[PDB]
C-alpha cells in the first residue's frame, strides 16, 4: 500500500525456498479462508500465482477473541531467509524521559501489510488453499506477518517516512516503538493538535492508517507495565498472591514482581526469597518457606501497601545517587535531582563469591550505578556515600585489584561503612607464636586441629564431618580462642591464608564468621605462611600432633 | 584504483558484537566525526539487511576527539587467512637496535577503496541514549584503520615509498605493525632524531602525512632478587625458605635443606637466628643460580603470548610474558610518575600499552592480558587513557595473586 522503496532480501547461502505440503483441513474454514484472500487480493497485499517455480508454506485458521482469521506458519521459510539487524532489544526507561507538556500516542494499524515486499523474494512466500479434488496458489506482495524480516524492515521503513516531517518540524519529538508512535511537544494545545493532524495526513499519504482523535488515547498511559502520568511515572499495581503452599514456579513469578517494583518503591528486599529458589529443581515441586523468607515478604507487603511515584529528568539539574546499607549483603540506592522525589531506585546484592567485605560491596554498588546512569541519562552521577575518606583510601591502597573511585561526599547516616579490623603487616614482638596445623581423612571425614606454641603450650581437638579445608580454618580459630590480644599465627595451608588475607567481614561459612568475630576482638594479629612439609621448624611438630 | 578482493576463512560468518553504552559527550563526537567522514565519502549509511556490527569508541589521540573501532573479532575471522596470504614478515633485528621511534602512518589507508563485497563486514553503530532510537548505522568504503587487512593490502605501496629511503640508510630497520612504522637505529639520540625527521619529510613529500622513543637495549628477563639483610629472624628465614621453594619450580637446582635446619625448634617469630657456615653457603649458591637465566625457554610461533600483571603498591606494577607456565620469555616492572594526578586505572592502562609495544617490537605480535580488575569496571574507563590504535585481547583474573612479593 506504500510507495516505500523495498529492501532487498536473500536466502541463507546455499539454501532454497520452503517446499511444504498443505494438510487437508475442514472445509468450514477453507471457504472462510477465501473470504480473506479475495478481500486481501483486492487491496493488493497478495496475488494469485500459477505453477511456475512453486515452493509452498502451510496455512491455518481460528476463531476471534466474530471474524475468523488467517495464519501462515513461516517456521520453515524463517529458517532459510538471510539474517537482519536486530530490532530494539531494550526500551527507554521513564526515569529518563523529559516532560513535554502535551504528548500524543498514535498506533498505526495494518503496519506490516502497509509495507511492500522485495520483488524477487516474493516467490518463497507462496502458499495454497486446498479443496477435495486443484488449488488456489497465492504469494505475498507485502511484509508477511510472522516472517523473520518483517519487524526490522518495517522499523526502517517507518523511520524513513518520518524523516521529511522531522526536517520541517524540529520543534517536536517522536519516539518510535513497534507499531506505535509517541509524539511530544512544548506546543500549546491548538498548535500541537494541528501538528498531530499534519503528521497523520503525512503518514496516510504513505499508506499508514492512524487512529482518529475520537480514538487518540489519553493519560494515564499503561505502557510496558508502567503508569505514565503527565508529571510522574510508576509501575502498574503489583499483586502479591496469598497461597499456603508455594510452587517453584510460584516463587519465580513473585521474585519477578518484586524486582520489577524495586525501580521506584524503595526498600524492597529479595535475598531470602531467592535463597529458597537455589533449589534449581524443576518447576512444580512445592518448596517449603523459611521463617526469614516469611518475614521478608511481610516487610515487602508493608512497602507496597502505599503507592509511590517518580519524577522525570531535567537536564539543567545535577544528578545525585545515594546508597544505604541493609546489613544482609543487601544494598539500596535512590537516584534523584530533588530530595522529595526520586528519579528511580534499586538494590544491589553480592550473590557472587562466598566471602566478601562491606567496602568491596560498596564499590561494586557504585559500579552498578555508574553503568545504569550511562544507559539512561548519558552521564554519571555525583555520589552521596556512607563511608569516610580515611576508610576508603586505606582499603584501595592495600587491595590487589585496581579500583576507580569517583568524587563522593560523606553522608553521615548509620549504619556506616568501616573496616572492622586489620592484620598486622610485620610480626608482633612480645606476642606468643602459635604454629597451627590441621588435617582430615577424605573417606572417614574425621580429621583434627591443633597448635604448638613457642611457650611450650600444645592443644589438639578432634573433629567429625570435616575436610582439610574445614580443619585448616579450625586450627586458626583454635589459636585465636586460646591467646592474648596479640597473637602470631603461623600456618602451612594456602587456602586458609587466602580467606583471611582477603580480610572479609561477612561469609557463608559459620566457621569463617566465628573467625571474624575473634579477629575483631583481638588487638593485633600477625598471620604468616611457611611451606608445608619443608622441615622449617614449628610446623613439623604440629603436623605430627595433628 | 582497482580493489584487492577479500575473503573470510570459509564457513566463517561476519562479526556481530554488541555496541557499548557511551557518554552523551562521546556520542556527540562520533556523530560529528562520522558526519564529516560521510561527506568525504569514506563511510556510508546502511540498511536493516546488514546484520553485522563492530564496537566504536571515542578517545583523545589532544583537545580533539579521535574515533577508535574495535576490529578484534573481524581480524580473527579474516586476517587469520591474511597472516598467510598477504602477511607482513617480522625482523628479529629490531629488538636489538639501541633506539626505536614509532611513527603513525594511519592516514595512508584512507585513500584506497575497499572491496565492494567486503564492505558489509565493516558495519558499526552510533548508539543513542536510553534506547530512544535504534542507533546510526554505517559501513566503510575505504581501507579502515585498525583492520589488519589495511596494511597487508597497502604493503606494496608502502614498500615502494620506503625503498628510496632504505637505500640511503641501509642500516635502519623499518617494520610495520597495523597503522604504525617502527624505525630503529644505532645513532646517538641526536642523530636518530634527525634521521627520523628525514623519513618524516620523505614520507610527507610522497603524499603520506603523519602527526608531528624506546631503547630495547635493557629488555631481558629480570632476575629474582633475594633480600640481602644484615641480621635475620625466624620470620625472615621463613619468608626466605618460602621464596626459594617457589623458585625451585623454575630453576630446579635449588637446595634449601641447609637453611631450613637453621630454625630447628618452635621459636618465637621475632627471635633472631644467626646463620651457620652451611647456611650462607646454601644462600650464595642459590643467589648465583638465580641471577643466571633459564634453560629450555624458546618462543613458540604457534602458541599465544600471555601477559600477567600484578599490582605492587605506590605506583609500581610488575609483569610477566610467557607462553607456557613458568617459562617466562620476558619480565619487567613499570612505575608511573604522575604525582597525585595518577589513579589505579591510569597506571594499569599505561602498563598494558607499554607491555603491548615491547611485545610488538620483540615478536611482532601482541599478548592476551590476564588483567587484575573487575570486568565491568574496566569496560567503563579503559578508553579514558587509551592513546593507542590497536586493542589487545584481555580477560579478567578475579582470582587474587597471594604471591605479589615473590615478584
Ligand atoms: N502509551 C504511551 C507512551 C508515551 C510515551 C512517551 O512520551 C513522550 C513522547 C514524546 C516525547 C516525550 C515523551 O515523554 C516525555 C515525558 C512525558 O511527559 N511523557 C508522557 C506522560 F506525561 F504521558 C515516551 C516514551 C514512551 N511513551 C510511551
Amino acid at each position: 500500500i506504500s510507495p516505500i522503496e523495498t529492501v532487498p532480501v536473500k536466502l541463507k547461502p546455499g539454501m532454497d525456498g520452503p517446499k511444504v505440503k498443505q494438510w487437508p483441513l475442514t472445509e468450514e474454514k477453507i471457504k472462510a479462508l477465501v473470504e480473506i484472500c479475495t478481500e486481501m487480493e483486492k487491496e493488493g497485499k497478495i496475488s494469485k500465482i500459477g505453477p511456475e517455480n512453486p515452493y509452498n508454506t502451510p496455512v491455518f485458521a481460528i476463531k476471534k477473541k466474530t471474524k475468523w482469521r488467517k495464519l501462515v506458519d513461516f517456521r520453515e521459510l524463517n529458517k532459510r531467509t538471510q539474517d537482519f539487524w536486530e530490532v530494539q532489544l531494550g526500551i527507554p526507561h521513564p526515569a529518563g524521559l523529559k516532560k513535554k507538556k502535551s504528548v500524543t500516542v498514535l498506533d498505526v494499524g495494518d503496519a506490516y501489510f502497509s509495507v511492500p515486499l522485495d520483488e524477487d523474494f516474493r516467490k518463497y512466500t507462496a502458499f495454497t488453499i486446498p479443496s477435495i479434488n486443484p488449488g488456489i496458489r497465492y504469494q505475498y506482495n507485502v511484509l508477511p506477518q510472522g516472517w523473520k524480516g518483517s519487524p526490522a524492515i518495517f522499523q526502517s521503513s517507518m523511520t524513513k517516512i518520518l524523516e521529511p516531517f522531522a526536517a520541517q518540524n524540529p520543534d517536536i519529538v517522536i519516539y518510535q516503538y513497534m507499531d506505535d508512535l509517541y509524539v511530544g511537544s512544548d506546543l500549546e494545545i491548538g498548535q500541537h493538535r494541528t501538528k498531530i493532524e499534519e503528521l497523520r495526513q503525512h503518514l496516510l499519504r504513505w499508506g499508514l492508517t492512524t487512529p482518529d482523535k475520537k480514538h487518540q488515547k489519553e493519560p494515564p498511559f499503561l505502557w510496558m507495565g508502567y503508569e505514565l502520568h503527565p508529571d510522574k511515572w510508576t509501575v502498574q499495581p503489583i499483586v502479591l498472591p496469598e497461597k499456603d503452599s508455594w510452587t517453584v514456579n510460584d516463587i519465580q513469578k513473585l521474585v519477578g514482581k518484586l524486582n520489577w517494583a524495586s525501580q521506584i518503591y524503595p526498600g524492597i528486599k529479595v535475598r531470602q526469597l531467592s535463597k529458597l529458589l537455589r533449589g534449581t529443581k524443576a518447576l512444580t515441586e512445592v518448596i517449603p518457606l523459611t521463617e526469614e523468607a516469611e518475614l521478608e515478604l511481610a516487610e515487602n507487603r508493608e512497602i507496597l501497601k502505599e503507592p509511590v511515584h517518580g519524577v522525570y529528568y531535567d537536564p539543567s539539574k545535577d544528578l545525585i545517587a545515594e546508597i544505604q546499607k541493609q546489613g544482609q549483603g543487601q544494598w539500596t540506592y535512590q537516584i534523584y535531582q530533588e530530595p522529595f522525589k526520586n528519579l528511580k531506585t534499586g538494590k544491589y546484592a553480592r550473590m557472587r563469591g562466598a566471602h566478601t567485605n562491606d567496602v568491596k560491596q560498596l564499590t561494586e554498588a557504585v559500579q552498578k550505578i555508574t553503568t545504569e546512569s550511562i544507559v539512561i541519562w548519558g552521564k554519571t552521577p555525583k555520589f552521596k556515600l556512607p563511608i569516610q575518606k580515611e576508610t576508603w583510601e586505606t582499603w584501595w591502597t592495600e587491595y590487589w585489584q585496581a579500583t576507580w573511585i569517583p568524587e563522593w561526599e560523606f553522608v553521615n547516616t548509620p549504619p556506616l561503612v568501616k573496616l572492622w579490623y586489620q592484620l598486622e603487616k610485620e610480626p608482633i614482638v612480645g606476642a606468643e607464636t602459635f604454629y597451627v596445623d590441621g588435617a582430615a581423612n577424605r573417606e572417614t571425614k574425621l580429621g583434627k586441629a591443633g597448635y604448638v606454641t613457642n611457650k611450650g603450650r600444645q592443644k589438639v581437638v578432634p573433629l567429625t564431618n570435616t575436610t582439610n579445608q574445614k580443619t585448616e580454618l579450625q586450627a586458626i580459630y583454635l589459636a585465636l580462642q586460646d591467646s592474648g590480644l596479640e597473637v602470631n599465627i603461623v600456618t602451612d595451608s594456602q587456602y586458609a591464608l587466602g580467606i583471611i588475607q582477603a580480610q572479609p567481614d561477612k561469609s557463608e561459612s559459620e566457621l569463617v564468621n566465628q573467625i571474624i568475630e575473634q579477629l575483631i576482638k583481638k588487638e593485633k594479629v600477625y598471620l604468616a605462611w611457611v611451606p608445608a612439609h619443608k622441615g622449617i621448624g614449628g610446623n613439623e611438630q604440629v603436623d605430627k600432633l595433628v | 584504483i582497482e580493489t584487492v578482493p577479500v575473503k573470510l576463512k570459509p564457513g566463517m560468518d561476519g562479526p556481530k558484537v554488541k555496541q557499548w553504552p557511551l557518554t552523551e559527550e562521546k556520542i556527540k563526537a562520533l556523530v560529528e566525526i562520522c558526519t564529516e567522514m560521510e561527506k568525504e565519502g569514506k563511510i556510508s549509511k546502511i540498511g536493516p539487511e546488514n546484520p553485522y556490527n563492530t564496537p566504536v569508541f571515542a578517545i583523545k589521540k589532544s583537545t580533539k576527539w579521535r574515533k577508535l573501532v574495535d576490529f578484534r573479532e573481524l581480524n580473527k575471522r579474516t586476517q587469520d587467512f591474511w597472516e598467510v596470504q598477504l602477511g607482513i614478515p617480522h625482523p628479529a633485528g629490531l629488538k636489538k637496535k639501541k633506539s626505536v621511534t614509532v611513527l603513525d602512518v594511519g592516514d595512508a589507508y584512507f585513500s584506497v577503496p575497499l572491496d565492494e563485497d567486503f564492505r558489509k563486514y565493516t558495519a558499526f553503530t552510533i548508539p543513542s541514549i536510553n534506547n530512544e532510537t535504534p542507533g546510526i548505522r554505517y559501513q566503510y568504503n575505504v581501507l579502515p584503520q585498525g583492520w589488519k587487512g589495511s596494511p597487508a593490502i597497502f604493503q606494496s605501496s608502502m614498500t615502494k615509498i620506503l625503498e628510496p629511503f632504505k637505500k640511503q640508510n641501509p642500516d635502519i630497520v623499518i617494520y610495520q605493525y597495523m597503522d604504525d612504522l617502527y624505525v630503529g637505529s644505532d645513532l646517538e639520540i641526536g642523530q636518530h632524531r634527525t634521521k627520523i625527521e628525514e623519513l618524516r619529510q620523505h614520507l610527507l613529500r610522497w603524499g603520506l602525512t603523519t602527526p608531528d622513543e624506546l631503547h630495547p637495549d635493557k629488555w631481558t628477563v629480570q632476575p629474582i632478587v633475594l633480600p640481602e639483610k644484615d641480621s635475620w629472624t625466624v620470620n625472615d628465614i621463613q619468608k626466605l625458605v618460602g621464596k626459594l621453594n617457589w623458585a625451585s619450580q623454575i630453576y630446579p637446582g635449588i637446595k634449601v635443606r641447609q637453611l631450613s635446619k637453621l630454625l630447628r625448634g618452635t621459636k618465637a617469630l621475632t627471635e633472631v637466628i644467626p646463620l651457620t657456615e652451611e647456611a650462607e653457603l646454601e644462600l650464595a649458591e642459590n643467589r648465583e643460580i638465580l641471577k643466571e637465566p633459564v634453560h629450555g625457554v624458546y618462543y613458540d610461533p604457534s602458541k599465544d603470548l600471555i601477559a600477567e600483571i600484578q599490582k605492587q603498591g605506590q605506583g609500581q606494577w610488575t609483569y610477566q610474558i610467557y607462553q607456557e607456565p613458568f617459562k617466562n620469555l620476558k619480565t619487567g616492572k613499570y612505575a608511573r610518575m604522575r604525582g597525585a594526578h595518577t589513579n589505579d586505572v591510569k597506571q594499569l592502562t599505561e602498563a598494558v600499552q607499554k607491555i603491548t609495544t615491547e611485545s610488538i617490537v620483540i615478536w611482532g605480535k601482541t599478548p592476551k592480558f590476564k588483567l587484575p580488575i573487575q570486568k565491568e569496571t574496566w569496560e567503563t574507563w579503559w578508553t579514558e587513557y587509551w592513546q593507542a590504535t590497536w586493542i589487545p585481547e584481555w580477560e579478567f583474573v578475579n582470582t587474587p595473586p597471594l604471591v605479589k612479593l615473590w615478584y
